[PDB]
């Protein structure tokens, strides 16, 4: 068959590396938020920003998670839906 | 077989993976909550500061799980 259904899942894994790195990026944002400035409605205004942000990542990151068990443990099954 | 303890390792990896994003969108929206919830305070903010490294850790976690799968991908490609 195909090595190249694991040759995308590797690239699945590279992009979830890609998006842990911002979601790392943006919770160290969000400590220099809470740690100086916590008090400030405008810099939880801010703060809220990102945690939208990093639930968007973390749901493409689960998506590439379940693509990865699809491609990896069931390439001959059918969990498409993930 | 050593196919079915490859698989099981996948599982091992992905199942454990998929906790982590469970446990990371937990904290995720906790640290909402406490923003959201009127009546912040110093102790709120080292709350967040906590959870925000405890998410932090589990992203840490998370990436070596990937990296630890990515590499089997490799070997078994």
């Amino acid at each position: 068959t195909e090595k190249r259904l694991l040759e995308e899942a590797e690239r699945a894994h590279r992009e979830q590396k890609e998006i842990i790195k911002k979601a790392q990026e943006l919770h160290r944002r969000l400590e220099e938020i809470v740690r100086q400035s916590g008090s400030s409605e405008e810099a939880k205004k801010e703060a809220k920003k990102i945690l939208e942000e990093i639930r968007e990542l973390s749901k493409r990151s689960l998506e590439l998670l379940r693509e990865i068990l699809y491609l990896s443990q069931e390439q001959k099954g059918s969990l498409v839906p993930r | 077989g050593t196919k079915e303890d490859i698989l099981e390792r996948q599982r091992k990896i992905i199942e454990r993976a998929q906790e982590i994003h469970r446990r990371q969108q937990e904290i995720l929206e906790e640290l909402e909550r406490i923003i959201r919830k009127p009546g912040s305070s110093e102790e709120a903010m080292k709350r967040m500061l906590k959870l925000l490294e405890e998410s932090l850790r589990l992203l840490k976690e998370l990436l070596e799980l990937s990296e630890e799968s990515a590499q089997l991908l490799y070997e078994q490609r």
